Parts: structure tokens; sequence; C-alpha cells
């Protein structure tokens, strides 16, 4: 439950 | 199962993204695969 990146639409 | 370092993260986006920040892994693919 720890992320630095944004989520991809690819 | 995964190698240690990855957390299993899922977004309401309906897709899972496997994150492991040693070297900043942000990926669609299961890293064990």
């Amino acid at each position: 439950t720890s992320s630095d990146p944004g989520s991809p639409f690819q | 199962e995964l190698p240690e370092g990855y957390e299993q993260r899922t977004t309401v986006q309906g897709q899972v993204y496997f994150l492991h920040t040693q070297t900043g892994v942000s990926t669609w693919h299961d890293p064990r695969i």
C-alpha cells in the first residue's frame, strides 16, 4: 500500500 | 508467489500494477513472470 508512480492507461 | 520487494497493488481502474521500489518497478506484468 505504498506507491510513487501514476497508473497507466496502456 | 513473488520475489520479495513487490507489493500487490490494485486500483479501481480494474488493473493491477506491481510495485517494487528498489529501482522503481512499476509494471503491468507480474514480476515473477
